[PDB]
């Protein structure tokens, strides 16, 4: 309590002395000479000294007169049922200046590992209302499904549409949406806020906002916070949660930043090296547990470098995350909204989520025949790539009407259009 | 106060013992000469210090003195129309005080003319409740910019006595009974550079900036409060792009930061800006322009200090309600400074040697810019438009600087060496250069112009994109393998880039091209193309369809500074209609 | 005056001295060897009573116990006097011309100081190089920073010598000087330069410093700084229009790479140090004109794009720093034209300040725009014809392509020892430009 033995300040780090009972990854708060107060977290503890990182920074600290207090608990998020309708910062602190929230209980944000046998497989699909997602790589409750896109491809716009139109057919209780904004600009953040207010989803949603201005170490916590709140709603309160996290790329950038700040030797391709485990720890907090009502679904939005050479490796996560959804600007150029390249997108859990009793079962057969129509329809128009002098010009025009029609209509249904699955099926029938 | 003894000197790193009372990131006078420096890390009672002046000749045993304050800029009357050192030392006073034409070490210069007498007319009334940002009176620093004096942060209370009169920057002009004690304030306030000036609310930028430059305003526009990047190889026109938009932008104030760049460029600006006048109010551009010079020879730590000082001044004039446009010349120079400082500290290297926090530093900068609601009761709206120039590697732009830059900005003007090589001096590359504001700008433009202009710009860009395909097709035959419409479409794209796109060659008339003229120019071009095509369909053949008026290209140069553009530009429309039908 | 006999370590070319005080960073030192030889070094890092110095010549043969070090009290200084002209120096301000030592008027730090931006005067007037492409298309201005980029090959070196002898201000000025710095050149490279200077009678007009490959690496750093210090001094104290020419700055920055490697500095791009740009800048931004003074320093640094002309860190950083470029292409070198100058890549940004009526003839600016366009399009037609016959050329491209051939064949290749005045270049350009139909050109006779 209120130790006053700061012996070093280097960069954003500090060294404290004559402290005992200090655990690793333990939150501290610093009392400066000017009465300012800052939060930091223990990152290394020796026999008597300990070493911490300050979130806000070390500018303005006088070591002789500053003081440190060890809280005695790691990073926590207070959980309450009153979260809905609310906006929080990176560390789950109110950002809308609303009523004070009394936490039901304070939860460690790292979470726990579901026992493999305990986990329950996902068998029921979720109607996105997007023909280019529902029919084919369909999304099931509890699935880990990510959308890959480049900046300015409308990836954020698609994410908004999914949030607005997400629902399930049983609908005994309504859906719940947890949205995390990770290291994104104000303009980007504002887009989502405006959509939710306008559409009224704020009353039905909970969100955590972390902008680029905010410190990198708050980005790490931001995902953990959103998933911990999602788990609280999902399992303790039985809700059905859709978790949407926007640009885990910058979470990964922050991961590298923190690793360099902690003087950790880089891993593969200059990244920390525990990225595989860190991402998998995040992404695997999904699915349904047997014996519990609620469920957790994740649609992480990820900015994708055009090159495969560097950033948060698509296949580093892609095989972690049970399928993926691809957006491309080449697509986007010709009024194709939401630009979903359907060639390389898959939902790993599509087969089981698709059947009579959960879907109208034209759908599995019709999806497979339209999957053949994807391949053959591509053959018909997509594969030409300005070639096909003779190919598709020999009364394959059925083909050479199919796929261009499909690419325009089906992929660009309009960002504010909601297609009931049966309809999507029907427009597939029309295209048949 | 306590004196620190230098115990180590390695390059720009200075370590000094007995510095217990100092705090982190405090400016300090280091050495006998007292060169300026900053405390970046403290271990026990010793302090590692980063200096902003050449330490050649500094040794151990010399004294070190702290100023007990972080890096800050003097914010008061006198700022406008002045050129400053990266740490806000005014260069003109510097020259006179030192009686030398070079930059020496250890000079102590107040940033603002404290001795000059200003006429302050008070606007607040005694008894008024005041808060941070509330404006009490205004000094007419220029006939254009009224220097609005406002209550600093951390001060709230009731005014006691305030009266208009002649005061200097140091004389107290007003006093407030605050919560505890009495606070008397001057027309000047200090502000720490690194931390952004607080605001009440941030807003979306949806007001296009009139660059004057045709390609920018028509195709890749930047809104008031937005951010733009100019990546380009050497010899491309990025420096002069910042110059042109600093000259002609419809923005109340302009802040120019030239870190790590040639000194002739800054000298050129201070000579030509007073010579350039603006007829809207009859006075030079320097009455509104501010300059901060940190050349390549000047020390590297000052290169970061320069961009931060620049934006702190911009945020100051933004809290007054004005719009500001700040442009940093070759932010790479800033990043390259930060890289060697990371290497000398033996930090864990990030990408390409840059520190891991590069993307964070960059993100903090551009997000300080924007259209905001300033602090105070009136809740006035101010904006900062950020222009960043990036010079990287060879032509290759895929390096941490531009990539992190484009992650946080919505406007990309990409210059390529080939276009500048062909003396397409406005070398903004089309089809890559993109403005994410373009769709919002279209709505604004249509309402302001009460005409369908958005469809015109989509048609222009679609024609240009079409031409890219026809270049690959043209390999077979130059003019006999293509189609008739394709040949005409080629001639239209040629006209777009050779007339609309190409901008000034330092020609007065070809430099600005008002928005009204931009409309008429693009309309005459577009009408010619679509008339010639649709009229070509009815048995009109291209062999002599290209005929008569080619002077349209030439025509766009003239009639700018006077309103002679309406007659001259629409007469081209009617004339081309007549001649199209006559050709039949 | 103190000699220190306590040397704690010697590591390669670096040694550390214990139990010393009053030292300063970047100070020079002198070592008393056990055999009495003297080696010069400079301090690199100081802390407490320990000093870290690096010997220029090397540490081979140094007994630590029986050897001592002297601290000179000053950093690298060049003694200056107005008798520099006519005497040839090496990279360390020492005499290489079998000449008597100069009585230095004063001693100057070679690093100098930055020119204050307001105090600086913008580049202007015109310097006559004798080069048609340089004087006409890519005009040179006093205080401008124009470099020469070439392939590894003979063109650069010949052009350096030619520029040195011919380059004179248009007669108006009272006096003129040239400062020659020579970096990483073989003995024969050096002797060629020196013999041409003695033979052309320009040695008396000019001061030159010679540094060779055998000489230590750190000396190459010193050499440009020396040359620019003396150039500054002449222009800004003795009011002369100094003109500095530097040889293969690649050799200079390869010295920088070698030095940094010895000091275990982290690499940058292509192994070159991180501070390449600024270091190059510190030299190149000492040119220009100062307000309230007459006389100016103009820099024409020379360099080869090493290996394949990729424009790799040496040239790219230089291009960022200078105000233009003149580049040589080996394709033109293979052909008869000498100097081989591809006009299109080459550029002078400040041309217009030094051109126009009065300073030159009134047509100078209008001619270059037309000749440039005609060249680009004659070459356009030239390559266009290739693999498509001359049918595509038709009438108009045919005359145009031959224009390009004629342009390179006589306008550009001056010959390496033949001077051209600006007027005869312009008039020749006219005769060359007369082949073209009077309808095409951009302005009236
Ligand atoms: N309208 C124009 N737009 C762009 N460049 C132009 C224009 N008119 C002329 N230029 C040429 O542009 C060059 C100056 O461009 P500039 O931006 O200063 O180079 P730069 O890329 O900034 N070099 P640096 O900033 O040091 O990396 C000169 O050679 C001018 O001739
Ligand atoms: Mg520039």
């Amino acid at each position: 309590k209120e130790y006053r033995t700061i012996k070093e300040v280097v960069g954003p780090l500090m060294a404290v002395e004559k402290v005992s009972g200090v655990k690793y990854e333990e939150l501290i708060e610093v009392r400066m000479q000017n009465g300012e107060i800052r939060r930091g977290q223990v990152l290394e503890v020796q026999e008597d000294k300990a070493m911490v990182q300050i979130f806000e920074g070390t500018s303005g600290i006088n070591l002789k007169n500053s003081s440190v207090r060890f809280l005695g608990h790691p990073l926590q998020l207070g959980v309450s049922e009153d979260m809905i309708g609310r906006v929080f910062d990176g560390l789950g602190r109110p950002k809308d200046n609303g009523p004070e929230i009394l936490p039901e209980k304070y939860l460690d944000i790292n979470g726990e590992v579901i026992n493999p046998i305990a986990r329950d497989y996902p068998d029921e699909f979720i109607q996105t209302g997007i023909s280019a997602i529902d029919h084919l790589n369909t999304l099931v409750r509890g699935q880990k499904l990510p959308v890959f896109g480049p900046p300015g491809a409308g990836k954020s716009a698609l994410a908004a549409q999914i949030a607005r139109q997400a629902t399930v057919l049983d609908s005994s209780d309504d859906f719940a949406v947890v949205f995390a904004a990770i290291g994104i600009t104000f303009e980007e953040a504002e887009f989502f806020m405006e959509d939710f207010r306008q559409t009224g989803a704020i009353d039905r949603s909970v969100m955590f906002m972390n902008l680029a201005n905010d410190p990198a170490i708050e980005r790490i916590a931001t995902p953990r916070m959103a998933l911990t709140a999602a788990e609280y709603l999902a399992y303790e309160k039985g809700m059905h949660v859709l978790v949407i996290m926007e640009d885990m790329t910058n979470y990964a950038e922050a991961l590298r930043e923190i690793s360099a700040a902690r003087r950790e030797v880089p891993g593969r391709r200059g990244y920390p090296g525990y990225l595989y485990t860190n991402l998998a720890t995040l992404f695997e907090r999904a699915g349904r547990i047997r014996g519990l009502k609620g469920s957790v679904t994740q649609i992480p939005i990820l900015t994708m470098p055009e090159d495969d050479k560097t950033h948060p490796i698509p296949d580093l996560t892609g095989y972690i995350t049970e399928g993926q959804i691809i957006l491309t600007r080449e697509l986007y150029k010709s009024g194709i909204s939401p630009p979903i390249d359907v060639l390389p997108s898959l939902s790993r859990l599509k087969d089981k989520g698709t059947g009579a009793g959960k879907t109208r079962e034209d759908h599995a057969a019709t999806m497979n025949q339209l999957f053949a129509a994807y391949a053959q329809g591509k053959q018909a128009k997509e594969l030409a790539v300005v070639l096909g002098e003779s190919a598709l010009s020999d009364i394959d025009k059925i083909y050479a009407k199919f796929a261009e029609r499909f690419e325009n209509e089906y992929v660009n249904q309009g960002f504010y259009t909601n297609r009931t699955i049966t309809e999507t099926l029907d427009l597939g029938w029309e295209l048949l | 106060m306590q004196i620190g003894k230098i115990i180590k000197v390695s390059g720009p790193l200075v370590m000094a013992e007995n510095m217990s009372e100092a705090s982190i990131q405090d400016m300090c006078l280091v050495g006998d000469l007292g060169v300026i420096g900053e405390i970046i890390e403290m271990r026990q009672d010793v302090a590692s210090i980063q200096v902003y002046e050449e330490t050649s000749g500094i040794g151990p045993g010399e004294p070190v003195r702290s100023t007990g304050e972080a890096l800050s800029v003097e914010l008061g009357p006198g700022i406008i129309s002045q050129m400053f050192d990266g740490i806000q030392r005014p260069l003109d006073t510097f020259m006179e005080v030192t009686q030398s034409n070079f930059l020496g070490r250890g000079v102590q210069l107040p940033a603002l003319d404290h001795e000059k007498q200003w006429w302050f007319e008070a606007t607040i009334e005694e008894g008024t409740e005041v808060s941070a940002g509330d404006i009490i009176g205004y000094v007419d620093e220029t006939k254009i910019i009224q220097h609005k004096i406002m209550v600093p942060n951390g001060i709230k209370g009731t005014v006691q006595k305030i009266e208009s009169g002649s005061f200097t920057i140091d004389d107290p002009i007003c006093v407030i009974e605050t919560e505890q004690g009495l606070k008397e304030l001057t027309m000047m306030q200090k502000w720490p550079v690194r931390r952004g000036r607080p605001i009440k609310q941030k807003l979306n930028p949806d007001v296009p900036m009139i660059t004057g430059q045709r390609v920018i305003d028509t195709f890749f526009p930047v809104t008031k409060g937005g951010a733009a990047a100019v990546p380009g190889p050497f010899g491309a026109g990025k420096t002069v792009v910042q110059h042109q938009i600093a000259k002609w932008s419809d923005v109340d104030l302009v802040v120019y930061v030239g870190c790590g760049e040639r000194g002739n460029e800054m000298t050129d600006v201070v000579n030509e800006f007073p010579e350039l006048i603006d007829p809207n109010t009859g006075e030079s551009l320097m009455e509104r322009t501010v300059l901060i010079a940190n050349t390549s020879n000047m020390p590297v730590a000052a290169r970061e200090a320069s961009i931060y000082t620049g934006i702190t001044i911009a945020e100051y004039f933004r809290d007054m309600g004005y719009d500001v446009a700040i442009m940093a010349d070759s932010t790479s120079r800033w990043a390259e400074a930060l890289r060697e400082m990371s290497g000398r500290l033996e930090e864990m290297p990030g990408d390409e040697g840059y520190p891991a926090y590069l993307g964070s530093r960059l993100a903090e900068y551009y997000e300080r810019s924007g259209r905001v609601i300033a602090l105070g009761s009136d809740q006035r709206e101010g904006s900062i438009t950020a222009i960043s120039a990036v010079s990287p590697s060879g032509g290759d732009i895929s390096e941490p600087v531009t990539q992190n830059t484009l992650r946080v900005v919505k406007v990309f003007w990409g210059l390529d060496s080939s276009l500048a090589q062909k003396r397409h001096f406005p070398s903004i590359n089309w089809i890559q250069s993109y403005s994410l504001y373009s769709t919002e700008v279209g709505r604004y433009m249509d309402q302001i112009l009460q005409q369908d202009w958005s469809d015109m710009v989509t048609e222009g860009m679609r024609i240009l994109q079409e031409e890219e395909q026809l270049n690959e097709i043209v390999r077979l035959v130059g003019i006999d393998s293509l189609s008739d419409n394709d040949r005409l479409t080629l001639e239209v794209a040629k006209s777009i880039r050779e007339d609309y796109l190409q901008q000034n060659a330092f020609d007065d008339v070809d430099t600005f091209t008002s928005r009204e003229k931009q409309f008429n120019m693009l309309k005459v071009i577009l009408t010619f193309g679509k008339e010639a095509r649709k009229a070509l369909s009815l048995g009109a053949y291209f062999n002599e369809i290209m005929e008569g008026t080619v002077a349209v290209r030439e025509r766009i140069s003239r009639s700018k500074y006077i309103p002679e553009e309406e007659l001259a530009k629409i007469s081209s429309i009617n004339e081309e209609i007549k001649e199209t039908i006559q050709l039949i």
